[PDB]
């Protein structure tokens, strides 16, 4: 049994804390933070248009 | 390259000779009557004389010859500067910055002066360059400004507790510094707790250079979301609950807690409004509150609490 279980890994928020400087949602399942929505996503999205 | 400017500076300051006492009474003496004549110029301008020719020109010479004498022997003494500045660096201030505040100490030692006592110049000098660049040091160093009293006793302290950290191999606490220095254990550790330097918000918490702190830290004060459509929520329950209220009952309420402008208005006032007596308004008042606490009203604005 490999210590890859899900409780350590599934995670959700809908709001949460936020970052200083920028105002992002913050990083992390230590906190809440969100899924990096990176820059091959963005591409990915302008390509469906 | 030659980008050092503190090579800029030591080369540009390594040309004017150095001087002796023998000089430096008679650049004294020249500067004193240079101020002494430029005092009496403005005497005599004023109010005053149509100066003979030659009295007038020499004795602007004279002016003017102070004043070349003044930077002959701050010229001189910049190496001095350099040489007790040097002791002050590796901490705090750049030593750039160090140089030009000690520059001015020696501005103030040269102007705040007298060469009637018989000393070299730098015996006196020497004391208020250290205090000119120790004042700098001591104001302009830390980030949050800390002022000089404070600073003179957090170096004390770091000086005993360093001191005795040696002398006693482990760490002294905070009653053994409190007893050495005098004080009081909570100041102790008052000044302690002020010795703590900003850290920066521009570090790299991770090994590789792409994680800073800055991008870690939740603001512990921002809308929560919930919470502000939560307000607006109890604002119209709350407005709703009010108007079931009568006239007079919901104008008490909103006027004695401030509903309707955010100044909260007091017996008085709402008496005077309304052209009664304060006890007629405080009845009226334990009255609502006493309807409001009926669960009817009640249990619907509970939650938001």
């Amino acid at each position: 049994k490999l210590h890859h279980l899900v409780d350590d890994k599934i995670h959700a928020r809908s709001t949460g804390p936020y970052s200083m400087i920028t105002q992002q949602p913050l990083g992390g399942k230590a906190q809440f933070g969100g899924q990096r929505f990176g820059e091959m996503e963005c591409w990915a999205m302008q390509a469906y248009g | 390259a030659s980008a050092d400017s503190v090579r800029a500076y030591l080369k540009q300051i390594g040309k004017v000779a150095l001087l002796n006492a023998e000089e430096e009474v008679e650049l004294a003496k020249r500067i004193e009557a240079g101020l002494y004549a430029t005092q009496l110029m403005t005497e005599l301008s004023e109010r005053g004389e149509k100066l003979p020719a030659a009295q007038r020109r020499d004795m602007m010479w004279i002016c003017r010859d102070g004043d070349r004498a003044k930077n002959h022997l701050l010229e001189a003494n910049l190496r001095l500067v350099v040489s007790l500045a040097k002791r002050y660096t590796g901490r705090g201030m750049a030593f750039l910055d160090l140089i030009q505040e000690g520059n001015l100490g020696l501005i103030r030692a040269v102007e705040k002066f007298d060469y009637t006592k018989g000393y070299k110049f730098s015996t006196y000098a020497t004391w208020w360059i250290r205090q000119a660049i120790t004042r700098a040091m001591a104001d302009q160093a830390r980030t949050i400004r800390i002022p000089v009293h404070m600073v003179e006793v957090i170096n004390k302290l770091g000086r005993i507790q360093r001191e005795l950290l040696q002398d006693l191999g482990r760490e002294p606490t905070p009653e053994e510094l409190a007893k050495e220095m005098d004080i009081t254990p909570e100041k102790v550790l008052e000044i302690q707790q002020y010795a703590r330097e900003p850290i920066s918000l521009d570090q790299t918490i991770g090994d590789e250079g792409d994680s800073q702190l800055g991008d870690f830290i939740e603001d512990s004060e921002a809308v929560v979301a919930v919470d502000a459509v939560s307000f607006t929520l109890l604002q119209d329950q709350l407005q709703s609950v009010l108007d079931t209220l009568s006239e007079r009952e919901a104008g008490v309420v909103r006027l004695r807690f401030g509903l309707t402008d955010g100044q909260p208005r007091t017996l008085d006032e709402i008496g005077q409004v309304y052209g009664v007596t304060r006890e007629r308004i405080r009845q009226i008042e334990s009255k609502t509150m006493s309807k409001l606490r009926h669960p009817s009203r009640s249990q619907v604005l509970r939650d938001y609490l």
